[PDB]
């Protein structure tokens, strides 16, 4: 229920809370990544696909990552974001 | 709520009241309505067996904060056994005329019918209407039929 | 002489021990449990959002184009004509749901397309012909016509390198060379039952013969042939067994007949009647009157002892393959098939595995495989040892086939 | 006017009343068991009767009905339909069997697998009446029919079907035909250009799925 | 294409239950006094942010006049119909509930792209015509067995079994966490589990910490759940719950008291009995059949094993059998100790009294005992417990099993 402030900007906690990765919050935000809403000036929502992988220790993360880089690539336009 | 009756206006199909009792047709032989049945007193002679029933029955009801002190479950099993002429039958009906509470009559041998799997989820049907009389008593009926082996 | 309960002792209880932070650790699980509702009712956020386009397209439309569509515009409904007569319409027409109405055409039809059993849409006032239908087609064949490829390669389905031979004979070769079945003068079969043991490969013949098919194949559900109305299953056969005659030379695979019927018994006057009648339409449209030419049927079980002889003749069913257990040389070719994709040793040998599998499917060899793997993941290892497979095997089938005869063995070395 | 047919189910039921509606020019019509149930209600008897008058339109027309037991069955009492419209699909039947006399015009031909489902003292009398039962054949019987299958293809004429009738026991008709069809594909194994008395000793164990090794008691 | 319809265009709706499961003091603590009104206290401001979200709104513009006529576009009663074929004109065919079928139209704002014959639209009464497409079209039955609340404590509440924790830990929950490990050696992980052996061991129990401590849905399936009597509603309804499962998340699907569902296919004299017979051999075809299976796992649970039939037992059905036996003197300590954690324990006791001389009981026993021992000190005017309530315990409880087997033959 949010507008400006959490389909902008509000995913950066998730980016800043833990770098540890756990599938709670992990697969929390593909569901407002995969859904783009291309309707904004998208990279909003793809810098909040980019410090999505600001969780280390590496892990088996590269699905979501790898599948989203098939579609990243002719979508999600590659001359902004690839 | 989910599964629930209401009442729709023939007018333009607008919704007018909800409606409860929901749907239920085999609730006539439980939760019987009158209980000007026997009294406590004249059991006469089981008071070992009687202050068991008041340990597990009325105790969690009256005093539920016993058990979160002393930090245990509560119990809610019975059962009665013995020969027959006993005074069995009694000691249900000398409870459920001081029960203070929802007392739900099932004998042990109408959960067959004769359709293969209705014959089964009427007692689904059964337990889950106990969630609406919040605290409540099912009584069983002579477990020598279904319950066997 | 037990009684310990009177109204002043119960005061007793609940002062003794922590009277500071009883209540006040309690009530607050208490409304933050109410809180929880509380939040939950207070956020609302449900929204069954379905039916909408994209809110960019559709304003051409609904300006006046869809008030334009809804007074001009008719409910007319569809249904189909018994016959007509001459120099007038009398049209006889039925619904099969509502009454059997005579009518008249009316003016933006042509006389001469007003064929006898056309689907036609007819005026809800005066019921009139207003426009002619294309035929109906039957709407759950198209929901089983595979359309697909499942990917299983004739080399992995090792061990039965004589049931895919008598296999190969009724479904391939003549679909690709019809010509030395007449050019000697026989007719090849046209049924084929497979039994045996579950988990010994039914389903892979019928999945890799899918793969490599280039013809119609009609995978068929068994359980939609039982129906909740009176003669609703037996009319599914019918529309199976007419669309298999439109086209050239389709292939039909069912798949556990035994649950579509088995035997035909009444002694406490009813049971399982509605299945029969299902069932004995199966019958009638596989052998009778008019043959059925070009239409292949297989079938398979685990139970074939159950089954009912009106099945079990053959013009119906003509070949009985049978699936056994591998010997040895079947074996260690299953173990070369299920292992070679996986991390192990390049110098284990697979006969001693064979060995210690006497009888055995392929489901259960493949459950070794990736047993062994499931050890090293238990240690910290990336390839396979040869105690990790001695040990699966103990895993499998030792704690399972006997525990009698392993630590009480002197009777036999 | 009415005739059955009964006996074990590969005789050769179906395959005698073909003959009879391809020799005789006489308006056959055929009809199957299950034909006459469906979903609404009443539908069957208007589907009994319609046929029985359109076969009343023709002098010579006779009608065949196959699995009369899929119908004709012991009626039970019940409380949720179910059954309760096929005997009005029943009785239209034997209203209309007895409906009119029996003057030989519009015979009726039945065949069932099984008797013990079919409803006794209902034909009895004036209904369907004459049985004709079909048993297994007998010796000859099943070596005239493997060589009658066996006339299109290139046999040896070093073949007894005498001989044949010798180890082939208790089959019927059909069972006999798989033997001849069978025999024709294991020539076509090794590519053999003719048959063989050892081609259709193979092909008889492959009926009934058997297969041989050495069995190591035999010497 | 390569990524056609890009899978369904649908998300997972876990569970929202486990707020906070930290309140580890287990004891009356002001932690636990602390804890819990910090939670009152993000609770309290996600009620107040919420309540000053629904507050300060200030736009109001409804629907700028697009959806806004198009909510009285459409019916008020709005009805639901069935499509049986498309005539792609704007003017299409469907059926309704009696079968009266009505060629209509389409009256916009609806992409013809998510409509197939099968799937139920939306439907008006003065003019019949589609206004949307109705979806997710679950029967409720289904969605009763959904389960949204984690019931009870995780792996440390139970009391010792640590060789079959392991097992099951590795078909369902390290496949799901970390599944880096199996691309190593191309091994799929195991599918089916049975959890066999005598009554009163953790079978319940073991399933209700996994759905304690998961991440993918959970579904409960209890016994005779699935069976009707209009002889083809049985086998319809295992379809819809595996159709479920594979729609929603990588989930699994826990289906409890299996031997109401299967003894060893036997054709027999009764009619009702193959209607019991059809659907359980059809749930043989949804779980290792045809096509294939996605990731849904199935976990399953009886006392008996031997009166089921094989044909479940195969692998590629069910690749793991975990024995659950009666406890030992040593595991039995665990037991005696967890259910022993906030009682008011005297110093008299000794745990290993009732363990070492009597060797027979089950893990559900324990708990009787513990119950019981706590009602004798409210039987006697007592808080602390000791042996002496243990000792009277363990008779009333274990006088419920006969008394023995056979004479001194053996020696
Ligand atoms: N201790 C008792 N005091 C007074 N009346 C008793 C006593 N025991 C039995 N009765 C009499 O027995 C009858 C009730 O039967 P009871 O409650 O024993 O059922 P039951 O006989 O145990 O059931 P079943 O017939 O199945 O064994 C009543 O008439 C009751 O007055
Ligand atoms: N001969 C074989 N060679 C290789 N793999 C096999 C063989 N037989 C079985 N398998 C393996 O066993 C698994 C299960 O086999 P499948 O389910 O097809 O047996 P089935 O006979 O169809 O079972 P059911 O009789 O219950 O339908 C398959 O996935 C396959 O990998
Ligand atoms: N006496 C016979 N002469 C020639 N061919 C026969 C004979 N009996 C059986 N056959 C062959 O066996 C097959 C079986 O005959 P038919 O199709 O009539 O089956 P049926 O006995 O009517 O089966 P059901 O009684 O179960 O319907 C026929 O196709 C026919 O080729
Ligand atoms: N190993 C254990 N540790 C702790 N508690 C246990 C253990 N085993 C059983 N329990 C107790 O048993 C109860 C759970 O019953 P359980 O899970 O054994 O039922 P079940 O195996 O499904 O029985 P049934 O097969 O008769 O339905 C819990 O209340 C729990 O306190
Ligand atoms: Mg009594
Ligand atoms: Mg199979
Ligand atoms: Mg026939
Ligand atoms: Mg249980």
């Amino acid at each position: 229920m949010g507008e400006e402030i959490g389909a902008e900007m509000a995913l950066r906690t998730f980016g800043h809370l833990l770098r540890y990765g756990e599938p709670t919050l992990r697969r929390a935000v593909p569901l407002a990544l995969a859904l783009i809403s291309v309707s904004n000036p998208r990279l909003n929502i793809l810098d909040t696909l980019s410090k999505f992988s600001h969780d280390a220790d590496p892990e088996v993360s590269y699905n979501s990552i790898f599948a989203m880089g098939m579609v990243g690539s002719g979508t999600n336009n590659a001359r902004l974001a690839a | 709520t989910p599964n629930c009756r209401v009442a729709l206006r023939n007018d333009s199909y607008t919704l007018h009241k909800i409606l409860p009792n929901k749907v239920d047709p085999l609730v006539s032989l439980m939760m019987v309505e009158k209980v000007p049945d026997s009294t406590y007193e004249m059991i006469g002679g089981l008071d070992k067996q009687i202050k068991e029933i008041k340990e597990v029955i009325e105790l969690p009801v009256k005093h539920p904060e016993l058990f979160e002190a002393l930090g245990i479950a509560q119990p809610k099993g019975v059962l009665l056994y013995g020969p027959p002429g006993t005074g069995k039958t009694l000691l249900a009906r000398a409870v459920a005329h001081h029960t203070d509470c929802t007392f739900i009559r099932v004998s042990g041998s109408e959960l067959v019918q004769k359709f293969i799997g209705e014959g089964a989820r009427m007692v689904r049907e059964l337990f889950v209407m106990a969630r609406e009389h919040a605290p409540s008593i099912i009584f069983m009926d002579e477990i020598d039929s279904i319950g066997s082996s | 002489p037990i009684r310990a309960l009177d109204e002043g002792d119960i005061a007793l209880l609940k002062t003794y021990g922590q009277s500071t932070y009883s209540r006040q650790i309690k009530q607050v699980e208490d409304d933050i449990q109410q809180l929880l509702k509380k939040i939950n009712e207070l956020t609302g956020i449900k929204e069954s959002d379905t039916g909408l386009a994209p809110p960019a397209l559709w304003d051409l439309a609904a300006d006046k184009q869809t008030l334009q569509s809804e007074q001009p515009l008719q409910v007319a409904r569809c249904t189909k004509i018994i016959n007509a007569d001459s120099e007038d319409p009398k049209y006889i027409i039925n619904v099969k749901q509502f009454a059997k109405f005579v009518v008249d055409l009316s003016d933006q039809v042509a006389p001469t397309d007003i064929e006898e059993g056309m689907r036609v849409g007819v005026d809800r006032n005066k019921y009139q012909i207003h426009i002619p239908l294309p035929p109906k087609i039957d709407p759950t064949v198209t929901m089983m016509q595979v359309e697909e490829k499942p990917d299983v390669t004739y080399s992995d389905v090792g061990g039965c390198k004589e049931q895919i031979e008598k296999l190969r004979e009724v479904v391939e070769t003549p679909l690709l060379h019809p010509e030395r079945f007449v050019n000697l003068g026989i007719e090849p079969p046209k049924g084929v039952l497979l039994f045996g043991p579950p988990g010994t490969g039914k389903t892979l013949c019928a999945r890799a013969v899918a793969n490599r098919t280039d013809a119609c194949f009609i995978r068929v559900i068994g359980s939609e042939l039982v129906q909740k109305y009176v003669g609703e299953g037996a009319r599914m056969v019918r529309e199976l067994f007419e669309m298999a005659r439109t086209k050239k030379a389709c292939l039909i695979f069912f798949d556990e007949i035994d649950a579509i019927g088995g035997a035909r018994f009444d002694d406490g006057a009813g049971g399982d009647n509605e299945v029969q009648r299902t069932m004995l339409e199966l019958i009638n449209q596989l052998d009778g009157f008019d043959p059925r030419g070009n239409i292949k049927v297989l079938m398979a079980t685990n139970r074939p002892d159950t089954l009912d002889p009106a099945l079990m003749r053959p013009g119906r069913l003509d070949r009985k393959i049978e699936f056994s257990l591998p010997d040895l040389e079947g074996r260690t070719h299953i173990f070369k098939i299920h292992a070679r994709s996986m991390s192990v040793e390049r110098d284990i040998r697979f006969e001693l595995l064979a060995r210690l599998c006497p009888n055995s499917t392929g489901a259960e060899i493949r459950s070794v495989c990736t047993e062994a793997g499931m050890f090293a993941i238990r240690a910290r290892r990336k390839i396979a040892t040869e105690k990790d497979f001695l040990e699966a095997v103990n895993k499998v089938i030792k704690s399972y086939a006997k525990f009698s005869a392993t630590p009480r063995y002197m009777t036999y070395n | 006017k009415g005739v059955l047919m009964y006996g074990p189910p590969g005789t050769g039921k179906t395959l005698l009343a073909r003959a009879c509606a391809a020799q005789t020019k006489a308006t056959f019509l055929k009809l199957a068991g299950p034909q006459l149930v469906q979903m609404f209600i009443g539908d069957g008897a208007k589907l009994v009767r319609d046929a029985f008058a359109l076969a009343k339109e023709k002098a010579p027309s006779i009608i065949f009905i196959d699995e009369l037991d899929a119908i004709g069955t012991k009626r039970f009492d019940s409380e949720k339909a179910g059954d309760r419209e096929v005997q009005r699909t029943m009785l239209e039947l034997l209203n209309q069997l007895d409906g009119f006399q029996p003057n030989t015009q519009v015979k009726v031909i039945a065949a069932t697998n099984r008797v013990d489902i079919l409803d006794p003292a209902l034909l009895r009398s004036g209904r369907l009446d004459r049985k004709i039962e079909f048993p297994m054949p007998n010796e000859e019987a099943r070596a005239r029919i493997m060589q009658i299958h066996s006339r299109k293809m290139n046999v040896s004429p070093d073949v007894n079907y005498e001989e044949l009738a010798r180890c082939t026991d208790d089959f019927n008709g059909a069972q006999c035909k798989a033997v001849c069809v069978e025999a024709g594909m294991i020539a076509l194994r090794r590519g053999a250009t003719e048959l063989t008395h050892e081609d259709y000793m193979e092909g008889i164990l492959e009926v009934q799925a058997k297969k041989k090794a050495n069995l190591q008691y035999y010497a | 294409p390569t990524r056609v319809g890009k899978k369904k265009k649908k998300t997972k709706g876990p569970d929202a239950a486990s707020k906070l499961p930290l309140v580890t003091p287990h004891t009356q603590c002001r932690l636990k006094l602390l804890k819990l009104e910090r939670i009152k206290d993000y609770l309290l401001m996600e009620e107040e942010f919420i309540r000053n979200q629904e507050q300060m709104k200030p736009l109001e513009e409804k629907q700028e006049e697009e959806r806004s006529k198009v909510d009285d576009l459409r019916g008020t009663p709005m009805s639901v119909g069935t499509l049986e074929e498309i005539i792609d004109d704007n003017h299409a065919i469907v059926s309704t509930s009696v079968g009266s079928e009505h060629y209509v139209s389409i009256l916009s704002f609806v992409d013809k792209d998510l409509l197939e014959p099968g799937c139920s639209v939306l439907l008006n009464h003065k003019v019949h015509a589609v206004i949307g497409v109705l979806m997710d079209d679950t029967d409720p039955l289904v969605t009763v067995m959904k389960v949204e609340k984690a019931p009870q404590e995780t792996y440390a509440d139970i009391g010792g079994l640590d060789n079959q924790i392991q097992e099951i830990k590795e078909s369902v929950e390290l496949p799901l966490t970390h599944p880096e490990y199996y691309e190593e050696m191309g091994i799929k992980p195991p599918k089916g589990v049975i959890l066999y052996g005598p009554p009163g061991t953790g079978k319940t129990l073991l399933a209700k910490a996994v759905a304690n401590q998961t991440s993918a849905t959970f579904l409960r399936v209890v016994g005779s759940e699935l069976i009707q009597k209009y002889l083809g509603d049985g086998p319809k309804l295992v379809r819809e719950l595996f159709r479920v499962a594979e729609e929603h998340a990588p989930s699994i699907v826990f289906i409890d008291e299996i031997d109401a569902i299967g003894t060893k296919r036997y054709d027999s004299n009764s009619g009702g009995e193959r209607e019991i017979q059809r659907t359980m051999l059809e749930l043989l075809n949804q779980l290792d059949g045809f096509d294939s299976r996605g990731d849904v796992k199935v976990i399953m649970a009886t006392n008996r094993i031997e009166t089921l039939d094989p044909a479940l037992i195969r692998p590629g059905r069910i690749d793991r059998k975990i024995e659950f036996p009666l406890p030992d003197e040593k595991t039995k300590k665990r037991i005696f100790q967890i259910h022993t954690s906030r009682m008011t324990l005297a110093d008299d006791v000794t745990l290993d009294d009732l363990i070492m001389a009597k060797d027979d009981l089950s893990g559900a026993d324990i708990k009787a005992i513990c119950t019981e021992a706590g009602l004798m000190a409210l039987r006697e005017r007592r808080m602390k417990v000791t042996n002496e309530d243990f000792k009277k315990s363990k008779e009333n409880v274990l006088y419920k099993k006969q008394e023995g087997t056979p004479e001194g033959l053996y020696l």
